[PDB]
RNA sequence: AUGUGGAUUAAUUCGAUGCAACGCGAAGAACCUUACCUGGGUUUGACAUGCACAGGACGCCGGCAGAGAUGUCGGUUCCCUUGUGGCCUGUGUGCAGGUGGUGCAUGGCUGUCGUCAGCUCGUGUCGUGAGAUGUUGGGUUAAGUCCCGCAACGAGCGCAACCCUUGUCUCAUGUUGCCAGCACGUUAUGGUGGGGACUCGUGAGAGACUGCCGGGGUCAACUCGGAGGAAGGUGGGGAUGACGUCAAGUCAUCAUGCCCCUUAUGUCCAGGGCUUCACACAUGCUACAAUGGCCGGUACAAAGGGCUGCGAUGCCGUGAGGUGGAGCGAAUCCUUUCAAAGCCGGUCUCAGUUCGGAUCGGGGUCUGCAACUCGACCCCGUGAAGUCGGAGUCGCUAGUAAUCGCAGAUCAGCAACGCU
């Protein structure tokens, strides 16, 4: 993600319609889950490292 | 007081036995009114038919969850178990007939990447 | 089937009459898995045949299956770069099952405008010996007795 | 189609330009950079130069095309066939 | 993909979360600040190996506990690095921030710091041969640890090719959930590019 | 008759059980009637993610977000009991809501 | 309806190209995302930092001109304290800045061979040497799982187990959940006082181990049958990819070595595009009519979502929806008493059809500053191809194949027939 674009997105837009996520660190505008605030690969890596208190693999 | 519970594919049922007449009370309505299916009535009457004590027990049923067939089978199991409880002397014939053996099959887990249950997406080598 | 003969399911019997042939027929004619629809249609057509013929539905069905059940079949085989057919005897159980299959197949593909009546009429025709099922059986027996020559292969 | 309650939408700058033009009675070709501007009866005798991305193409407006957007009459893609 | 990380695979049985706190409304802001501060600390401190970073949050108060190879440079005799870290956290607006230093017992009984050392030796001048030999010997010398496996991937020696070589000794039963595996991963720098080093350590078994 | 709904809501079974045990002991020592940690259905949140970017999406996996909630209806809310509940220090893994 | 090939366009941004890409990287392209094309500004710069010369301004809320950036003006102005810290307006200095290139340089992650059972090491012995034994033969198992003699003696990654769910029972347990047995309701149902006698939801323990018997077996593995039992010979489904191969995918996640731009290939905005088509391929729904279309009555489940969000009753609309707004951070209030198929009653007697609905016109609702290219929903007119299909080819062996539904991920509005 381009730093200039990230900074512009962080800035306050002149219209409310121009608000979008832009996953925080990697700046990926796509494949991001709202509550987490992180994209698919970010979630994968952080969960595998165990940095979030409560996510874990699935087997039911 | 005699109580019993039957479960099959998420079909929990309640039955209370009464030596009075052969009245069927399914949520306040008779068996013929509730689930009017000949296969149902047949399977529900199968245990009493096997034991040959017809028109001697009154049953009140409370049903929650499950489907029609599931509820019918659970009720059959419940009345069979209640009959055994009130008189275990029929154990060897009823177990040989298979009325006292529960049915240990239900909806199974289905895979991620598969449509449902055991389904498989179209698999073409092209 | 590599390990060996697989177990066979314990097919149930029909309580309405007392013959598992009715259960077999309804299972064969099952379309889109509508059991109640299939069984009600089968019972209605059986009653139609009964009122049309004036006889016992079970007896006439037994007559039809007896008349239409084959005893010899034909199997395909290719040897030495050439295709050939061989006749092989068939178990009566499989013969009855395939007879039911042909009954359904020829109860599917005729132009009587109403299949509920048409299946009954097809049953009457098969019982009387003018049916497409008996015609197919005639053709199958003719093929088998024509290819009798290649029976030496025995497979 | 735009809802009647909201009504037609006209850009403020182009509205000011056309108002000045029709008030001064001068009729000239105006460089139009707006594709979302709807047509108004006041545009009956005004010429607008719409931008298609390559060059401002003038268009003459009459009463016939009332109720249609400016970009409808300005092709955006060139298709010469095969 | 070849192998899933044993840490993630065995989270639910043996290893515990290294961060514990409850929130749902400000959960986004909280996770943002934690991941930020973690990245900033990682990029700020490189001289001294840091095994793990654990954060616990109780309402406004936040406590961070640090494990490092040696505290000499992690905390100064007068508190140089301590005061720099405090000032950093205050700039990040951690509200009430409390610092603690916890020292590991066995320096080379765990994956992270041995990985750091191997990366440093590979980067500076040391050959991967001697690097693996010394690392394996030092890890073995400790009685508690039983199995060690070290893998190095990337460009080795400046050759225009990728060499994937691994050396194994002792226990590596990743399929057995009961086993205890320690996982580490760090990247070694060099003039020609980047090299990744991965190490697995087995430490006994747990019943209960 | 007044009742206080002490809401226990955490992620880990061990943590929630320990917090419940501590609450029961505190209430028993202070001398108040508590029904106990009545089990409640556990909300299940399942999320699906792909293996890696740039296709290879046929194989997936799921992550759950375990949330265990317990009901604690305490009768006779003694001032001493409420004060003790305020002063009790619990781990960050457990958050208690008083309503 | 989506994705690609092939042709145009100034652009249709780039990558992936049989198995192992083609409802792909796009879990939501009108601005943004876009990096493509035209045009207008811009400069040590939209955004950080250290060195010298200029300083207390910077930072901000509004009027005017403009396609917009932006230019000019109206209102406030430092917190410390004499050294300056914070911040940045003009000159540069290094330098920022690049979705520009290089997955034939790489880190990490991922797909297939394949959930196949194979793959190794220590000592010894043999030959000179590249090497062989262990890993050979017989029996048995889903398995390098095991037994028997053999220059072999041992060990390792794998296989099974330990983890989740599902099949039963026992104990603990009663609210927002249920009612055995008692009272109040009297049409609204445990609704209300009461109660663990069972499910109900979440804690502990037991239960399958060839457990026992008969025959085959080298008296050994292993196998058939039989009794008890819920399960009989890994009960069922899962988490779980040994060394390696395909220079397999990913510098368009992120980081990373080298080359390239720096007054541009960086940067802000106005309109257009990624939805273009004389054709082709792949995946899905609708069907091609009676096992049915349509109309009226009518009974059966799961689980999850809900704060700047679900939305009750009531009123007006055919219906999109308009007013209103109880109950809710949620076993409580909404997602209808969660229904569809199912059962009963009536029409159609096989038609290019009362099946079937696309295309093209005339009227409205909803979210959005902005619905023509380019969204979705409601009403009407329109009535096209299509009668089981060519060689070829695909999935499926028990709750299995077929058929009919419900909720969620991205989301103000949807391309939602895709995915879970
Ligand atoms: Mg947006
Ligand atoms: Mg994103
Ligand atoms: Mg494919
Ligand atoms: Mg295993
Ligand atoms: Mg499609
Ligand atoms: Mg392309
Ligand atoms: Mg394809
Ligand atoms: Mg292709
Ligand atoms: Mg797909
Ligand atoms: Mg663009
Ligand atoms: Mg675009
Ligand atoms: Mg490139
Ligand atoms: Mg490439
Ligand atoms: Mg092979
Ligand atoms: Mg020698
Ligand atoms: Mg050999
Ligand atoms: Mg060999
Ligand atoms: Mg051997
Ligand atoms: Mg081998
Ligand atoms: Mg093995
Ligand atoms: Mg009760
Ligand atoms: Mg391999
Ligand atoms: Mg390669
Ligand atoms: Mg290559
Ligand atoms: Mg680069
Ligand atoms: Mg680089
Ligand atoms: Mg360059
Ligand atoms: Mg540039
Ligand atoms: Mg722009
Ligand atoms: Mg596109
Ligand atoms: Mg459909
Ligand atoms: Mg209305
Ligand atoms: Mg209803
Ligand atoms: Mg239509
Ligand atoms: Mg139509
Ligand atoms: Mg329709
Ligand atoms: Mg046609
Ligand atoms: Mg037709
Ligand atoms: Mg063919
Ligand atoms: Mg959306
Ligand atoms: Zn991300």
């Amino acid at each position: 993600a381009k730093k200039a674009l990230v900074h512009k997105a962080n800035k306050k837009p002149k219209f409310a319609v121009r608000a979008y996520t832009r996953c925080n660190k990697c700046g990926r505008p796509h494949s991001v889950y709202r509550k987490f605030g992180l994209c698919r690969i970010c979630l994968r890596e952080m969960a595998h490292a165990g940095e979030l208190p409560g996510v874990q693999k699935s087997s039911w | 007081p005699i109580q019993t519970v039957g479960r099959r594919k998420e079909a929990v049922v309640r039955v209370r036995l009464v030596p009075g007449t052969g009245q069927f009370n399914l949520d306040g309505r008779t068996l013929e009114n509730y689930f009017p299916n000949k296969v149902h009535q047949q399977l529900i009457k199968a245990p009493l038919v096997t034991v040959d004590r017809v028109d001697q027990f009154d049953i009140y049923a409370h049903l929650d969850g499950g489907g029609p067939s599931g509820q019918a089978g659970a009720l059959r199991l419940a009345i069979a178990r209640a009959l055994i409880l009130v008189q275990p002397e029929d154990r060897p014939a009823l177990k040989k007939a298979g009325f006292l053996t529960r049915d240990p099959r239900a909806i199974e887990r289905k895979k991620y990447g598969l449509k449902k249950a055991r389904k498989a997406p179209q698999y073409s080598k092209r | 089937p590599r390990k060996g003969p697989a177990p066979k399911r314990p097919l149930v019997n029909d309580p309405v009459y007392g013959s598992q042939l009715v259960t077999q027929l309804v299972n064969k004619v099952l379309l889109e898995g509508k059991k109640s629809l299939a069984e009600r249609i089968v019972y209605g057509a059986l009653e139609q045949a009964r009122e049309k013929t004036g006889t016992d539905p079970v007896v006439t069905l037994k007559r039809a299956l007896d008349n239409v059940k084959p005893a010899l079949e034909v199997r395909s085989r290719r040897v030495g770069g050439a295709t050939y057919q061989v006749p092989v005897e068939v178990r009566p159980d499989r013969s009855t099952t395939l007879a039911l299959r042909w009954l359904v197949n020829f109860s599917r593909q005729r132009r009587e405008k109403t299949m509920v009546e048409r299946l009954a009429n097809e049953i009457l025709d098969a019982s009387n010996g003018l049916g497409a099922s008996v015609k197919r059986r005639e053709d199958t027996h003719k093929m088998a007795e024509a290819n009798r020559a290649f029976a030496h292969y025995r497979w | 189609p735009r809802s009647l309650k909201k009504g037609p939408f006209v850009d403020d700058h182009l509205l000011k330009k056309v108002d000045v033009q029709n008030e001064k009675n001068t009729k000239q070709v105006i460089k139009t950079w707006s594709r979302r501007s709807t047509i108004i009866p006041d545009f009956i005798g005004h010429t607008f130069a719409v931008h298609d991305g390559r060059k401002h193409v003038p268009v003459f407006v009459t009463e016939a095309m009332v109720g249609h957007k400016l970009g409808e009459f300005a092709p955006t893609r060139t298709f010469k066939g095969h | 993909g070849q192998k899933i990380n044993p840490h993630g695979f065995r989270l639910g049985i043996t290893t515990e979360w290294k961060s514990r706190w409850y929130a749902d409304k400000q959960y986004k802001d909280y996770v943002k600040e934690d991941v930020a501060i973690r990245k900033l600390l990682a990029t700020g401190l490189e001289r001294a190996g840091i095994a793990d970073v654990e954060i616990e949050r109780t309402r406004d108060r936040v406590r961070v506990d640090i494990h490092t190879a040696r505290p000499g440079i992690v905390i100064g005799r007068r508190g140089t690095e301590a005061d720099r870290i405090r000032a950093d956290l205050e700039k990040l607006t951690g509200k009430q921030v409390q610092l603690n230093i916890l020292e590991v017992k066995n320096p080379e009984s765990q994956a992270q710091l041995v990985a750091q050392g191997v990366a440093e030796q590979l980067s500076n001048r040391v050959a991967f041969r001697r690097a693996m030999r010394k690392a394996i010997q030092s890890a073995m010398r400790q009685p508690n640890v039983k199995g060690i496996r070290v893998q190095c991937s990337g460009r080795l020696g400046g050759a225009e090719m990728s060499r994937s070589e691994f050396y194994r000794e002792g226990r590596v039963p990743l399929h057995t959930l009961r086993a205890d595996i320690d996982y580490g991963l760090y990247e070694a720098k060099t003039t020609f590019g980047r090299i990744g080093v991965k190490v697995w350590i087995y430490k006994g078994d747990i019943v209960g | 008759g007044q009742k206080i709904r002490i809401r226990l809501k955490a992620y880990d079974h061990e943590a929630i059980d320990a917090s419940a045990r501590k609450i029961v002991e505190t209430v028993t020592r202070t001398g108040a009637s508590v029904v106990g940690p009545v089990p409640l259905p556990t909300e299940k949140n399942v999320y699906c993610v792909i293996r890696s970017p740039h296709k290879y999406k046929d194989s997936r996996e799921h992550f759950e977000m375990r949330t265990h909630k317990r009901l604690i209806d305490i009768l006779d809310p003694t001032p001493k009991t409420v004060d003790a509940l305020m002063r009790i220090d619990l781990p960050a893994s457990v958050d208690v809501n008083i309503q």
